[PDB]
């Protein structure tokens, strides 16, 4: 048996995530014109983080199926929790930064290439990884579990008990910033695109006779809101659900390959290079 | 035996120094904006070039100039040294943010061929993305020409008699309704060519300028803001 | 004066190059085929190049 | 009298047409089926050359088949290494608008030129160790379309004002000027024996030029529109050109007419750059449909594609030994194929 | 070889009528956007009317808009322009101007130089 209703989901998630991330790294490391963009570097680090969380999420499937044990869940539980939580934090803050990037592109369009120095970009990437690790340090300081990610183990749910103060800290300094940033940037960019479409259609009226960031962030945050709301709910009064906790956490995990299937079905700057590379590698 | 390795080392530091220079000059090259000025010889393109030259200098072949508005580097290319044909050297202007088109509005016949030059610019395969900024110089001259009389725009343009002004900023330049009817007929005559085609990639941005004008540099500033916002939205892929 | 003399020298030169040596198209095609088949083995892009002749790959 | 000159011109053009009619009695596809094909030519990007910012208009190889220069519209003239992908020099130009670039057969000199109407010459091998400009060639009015080095002290410069001109660098002045064209002579290739060079113009007249005599030997008109690129089939007795007619064809100097044309129904855009492989079997053609193409030069059927750029292919230069081919394009990337 | 043979002309009285003919050879004639250019003596060379590839899209100079009618036979390989109500000022030399390029709408046929794809000349006076 060995949790037959979950293991198919787990293994399909692992293989899908690592496959899509290997494909997108191939695209962004082969295509020369695709490389020279700031958002391209941001998507590259998204691919790096997503590939790491995909390869790291193999070991719960191994423990489910072949049952290995370096340490008997006493430390590898929160090791896996810290790893998955930091990598999802990295992907979330990366989406926040790419939203800031093309908000700067739309709002300040002339001084755009003056503002985003690749020095500033690489410093931003380092700040994303350092910050994502540095928020989750009270997990190491024995105060609280970072979240219900990595509770597939039977020991973790019955031993760990989250702290309201620490999860309040991580909500009001990690997830609410990313949500407010993405909402603000898409609100202003949508307003500007609205008035531009209005002017275009107006001039076409006097003379007669979706968005990739919006789609990606909307999918990411539709898949992320159940986890964050039910996570803060389960730490609000110590409420206890099993099916909701597991399904919401792995739903949040599914973001990492959905980011690549968006580019696989749209945004022909990705599809053209993928088809070119597949035709070159096949023959 | 070892001099191959020494040459590999020295060549490697040479390549690193060259790439340091190239990543300096990438910022230098993207910090500035290219504007292909084009237009008829009687059209006062050189006058506005002198105006934004005062507000470096061309020597031979191309009469370049540089000007700055709010610390944004605008460097624009008056191609005047070459011959009367222009089909081949204009393919060299796709990195240009926007073509600037200057028109002597007063001289009719010298206006139909301006319309044909716009129609050739718009439908060129390598200028399909490039968005014309259109200037209409000699505003006071056209005002006098259709205010004094005896120079009938209806003769050189047969649809002006039936034409009426749709909506316009009349009262402050409101010397007469006929001058405003004529000038908006002319900009609509350009804009009908403008909006006849295009997949949203390029748009005409018409303006009116007389002889003595200073704020046309800020006009190019605001225009280029709008063109680069549009193409950044297009790279953002929302339609 | 000068233009008429230039036109006269032009039509004289075209008259001179009217009677130039003429070979038929068959011999010209044979010349191209001879040059192609003569230098056949030395062509690196035509032939499948073994990797030993560019061995730093 | 004018009518006597008109009837002499009538006799001349009837002589030309009758010579074309009686001379044409064969077709290369028709007389010999014994040609063997080339088949598939799969060319992969061995190495990608990524320094340029703006679009690339011309590249030219060295004699050693290792060094190659390429000039681009940001104002840089980079000498590349086709082995280590290393930039030996990157010369910043005075004028950004540079439509041509030529690298000396000796290897010491490289030239730029374009809309600024100066054909500047850059010396590389110097005791100081810094690249400088040798002299500025200013004898042209229209834009400089293509230039080709004869030796260290002679260069021929084609321009946009019908004038391809032979020069002399250390004098600072022209030596000869060839004026027979009608408008916009674009690309010119030198004969292997270096005594001749041909040059195609917008008139669709590709005119041979004799360097020693100074006048046009033969004129070739078989294209329907303006000509963008010309070459030499390396025998020197034949040459093929590609134009904005969306077709390309080969003329023979002795046959002095059209010989074989390479076109297809699907291709609806004109050649920007063309070049010949070393044995002259593989005609290699850039295009405006964002990819190159590869043509058999005899059987007249294409045999390979070099789709690695997503902009029009403006540059295509084979090596002297055949060990490569490098196509530049407007996406500021140079790619060496094999 | 590019060939543009023109015929039809002679003096006409004002308010008359005449036909223009432009025989072409050497290229696919159903492919290009031809024109009609004229030069009244003492003045520059000016474009009159344009016909696109199938023939549907037609534009006219704002002087000869009502009078002249332009049409072509791509099978018979000829451009035409029919004159009605000729003003005294329509005396000029008339050239049919073919585009530099096929498969496109942009076309630079006005130039004062020896433009290659423009006819030798037929004479129409009044």
């Amino acid at each position: 048996n060995f949790c037959l209703l979950e293991v198919l989901i787990i293994v399909f998630l692992t293989v899908l995530i690592i496959s899509g991330n290997i494909i997108v790294i191939f695209v962004f490391h082969c295509a020369p014109l695709l490389n020279h963009h700031t958002t391209s570097y941001f998507i590259q680090t998204m691919a790096y983080a997503d590939l790491f969380v995909g390869v790291s999420c193999v070991v719960p499937s191994l423990s489910l199926l072949h049952h290995p044990l370096p340490v008997e869940e006493s430390l590898t539980c929160q090791i896996f929790g810290f790893v998955v939580s930091v990598l999802k934090s990295v992907s979330m803050a990366s989406l926040a930064c790419i939203s800031i990037d093309r908000y700067i592109a739309i709002t300040k369009p002339l001084t755009y290439n003056t503002l985003v120095t690749p020095w500033r970009l690489r410093l931003c990437i380092f700040l994303i990884w350092l910050y994502s690790t540095l928020v989750f340090l009270p997990s190491f300081f024995h105060w609280g579990k970072p979240g219900y990610h990595g509770d597939v183990f039977q020991w973790c749910a019955e031993s760990w008990h989250t702290d309201s103060y620490f999860t309040l800290f991580i909500v009001m300094m990690l997830y609410a910033p990313a949500a407010l940033i993405v909402c603000f940037t898409y609100f202003n960019i949508f307003r500007i695109c609205q008035q531009h479409t209005k002017d275009i259609s107006e001039r076409q009226a006097r003379f007669s006779s979706a968005m990739v960031l919006f789609r990606i962030t909307s999918v990411f945050y539709i898949l992320w809101l159940p986890y964050i709301i039910y996570f803060l709910l389960e730490s609000s009064t110590g409420h206890s659900n099993r099916f909701a906790s597991f399904l919401t956490t792995w739903l949040a995990i599914s973001n990492s390959f959905c980011n690549c299937v968006i580019y696989s079905l749209s945004n022909s700057v990705f599809q053209r290079g993928l088809k070119r590379l597949s035709g070159a590698m096949c023959t | 035996t070892e001099d191959q390795r020494n040459e590999e080392k020295a060549q490697r530091e040479a390549n690193k120094k060259i790439e340091k220079q190239l990543q300096k000059d990438k910022q230098v090259y993207r910090a500035t904006h290219r504007l292909l000025l084009l237009g008829a010889d009687n059209s006062g393109k050189s006058t506005i070039v002198k105006q934004m030259r005062i507000l470096s200098g061309g020597t031979s072949g191309i009469f370049e100039t540089k000007f700055q508005v709010d610390k944004v580097n605008f460097h624009m290319f008056d191609v005047g040294g070459q011959r009367d044909e222009r089909r081949k050297w204009i393919q060299c202007f796709n990195d240009v943010t926007a073509i600037i088109f200057v028109v002597d509005s007063s001289d009719y016949n010298r206006l139909q061929e301006a319309l044909n030059l716009f129609k050739s610019i718009w439908n060129n395969r390598w200028l399909r993305t490039i968005s014309v900024i259109l200037f209409l110089n000699k505003q006071d001259l056209l005002a006098e020409k259709v205010l004094a009389g005896k120079s009938k725009i209806e003769d050189y343009f047969p649809e002006f008699a039936r034409y009426t002004t749709p909506e316009d900023a009349t009262p402050e330049p409101g010397e007469d309704p006929r001058v405003t009817r004529a000038k908006y007929f002319i900009r609509d005559e350009f804009l009908r060519i403008s909006t006849a085609s295009g997949d949203g990639r390029h748009y005409c941005y018409p303006h009116f300028t007389c002889a003595v004008d200073t704020e046309n540099a800020r006009r190019i500033f605001n225009d280029c803001r709008d063109i680069i916002q549009r193409m950044h939205l297009r790279q953002y892929e929302l339609l | 004066t000068a233009s008429i003399a230039q036109a006269r020298k032009l039509v004289e030169q075209l008259k001179m190059e009217a009677n130039i040596d003429r070979i038929k198209v068959s011999k010209a095609a044979a010349d191209l085929m001879a040059y192609c088949e003569a230098h056949a083995k030395e062509d690196p892009l035509l032939t499948p190049v073994p990797a030993s002749e560019n061995p730093f790959r | 009298e004018l009518d006597q000159l008109r009837q002499e011109a009538e006799q001349l053009k009837n002589q030309i047409r009758d010579a074309r009619k009686a001379c044409a009695d064969a077709t290369l596809s028709q007389i010999t089926n014994n040609i063997d094909p080339v088949g598939r030519i799969q060319m992969r990007t061995r190495r990608t050359l990524r320094g340029h910012l703006a679009k690339i208009y011309a590249m030219h190889w060295g004699t050693d088949s290792r060094l190659l220069v390429s000039a681009s519209q940001d104002g840089k003239l980079i000498i590349w290494d086709s082995y280590t992908t290393n930039k030996v020099h990157a010369i910043p130009l005075r004028s950004s608008w540079v439509m041509t670039c030529a690298y000396a057969p000796s290897g010491n000199y490289v030239a730029c030129g374009g809309l600024d109407n100066i054909c500047s010459i850059y010396n590389l091998k110097t005791r100081e160790g810094n690249v400088r400009v040798s002299r500025e060639l200013a004898g042209h009015t229209g834009y400089l379309s293509c230039c080709r080095f004869l030796d260290d002290n002679q260069i021929v410069t084609s321009s946009g004002d019908t004038t391809c001109a032979l020069w002399d660098i250390e004098t600072g002045q022209q030596t000869t000027t060839f004026t027979g064209h009608t408008g916009d002579v674009m690309s010119l290739s030198l004969a292997p024996d270096t005594r001749l060079f041909v040059s195609g113009a917008c008139d669709a007249s590709a005119k041979l030029w004799d360097v020693r005599e100074g006048m046009c030997r033969q004129t070739f008109t078989g294209h329907e529109s303006d000509i963008n690129a010309i070459c030499f089939f390396p025998n020197g007795n034949a040459f093929a050109t590609g134009s904005d007619d969306a077709t390309c064809r080969l003329f023979d100097l002795r046959a002095d007419q059209e010989l074989m044309t390479y076109s297809h129904d699907n291709i609806i855009c004109g050649i920007t750059s063309v070049s010949f492989s070393k044995s002259g079997r593989l005609l290699l053609a850039g295009y405006d449909d964002f990819n190159c193409n590869v043509w058999d030069a005899l059987k007249a059927d294409r045999a390979g594609v070099l789709a690695g750029h997503d902009n029009r292919v403006s540059c295509l230069g084979v090596t002297d030994d055949g060990m490569a081919v490098a196509t530049g394009s407007w996406d500021s990337f140079l790619k060496i194929w094999n | 070889q590019v060939q543009l043979q023109e015929s039809g002309g002679g003096l006409v009285q004002p308010g008359g009528s005449l036909r223009l003919s432009c025989a072409a050879s050497g290229f696919t004639f159903s492919n290009y956007k031809m024109n009609w250019v004229r030069q009244a003596p003492g003045k520059g060379l000016e474009w009159v009317s344009d016909i696109s590839q199938s023939g549907a899209s037609i534009s006219y100079t704002g002087s000869v808009k009502g009078r002249f009618t332009i049409s072509r036979d791509n099978a018979k390989n000829t451009l035409y322009l029919q004159m009605n109500s000729l003003k005294p000022e329509d005396t000029a030399v008339y050239y049919c101007a073919r585009c530099p390029a096929p498969f496109t709408r942009d076309c630079f046929d006005v130039t004062s130089t020896t433009y290659a794809y423009r006819g030798q000349g037929t004479q129409v006076t009044v």
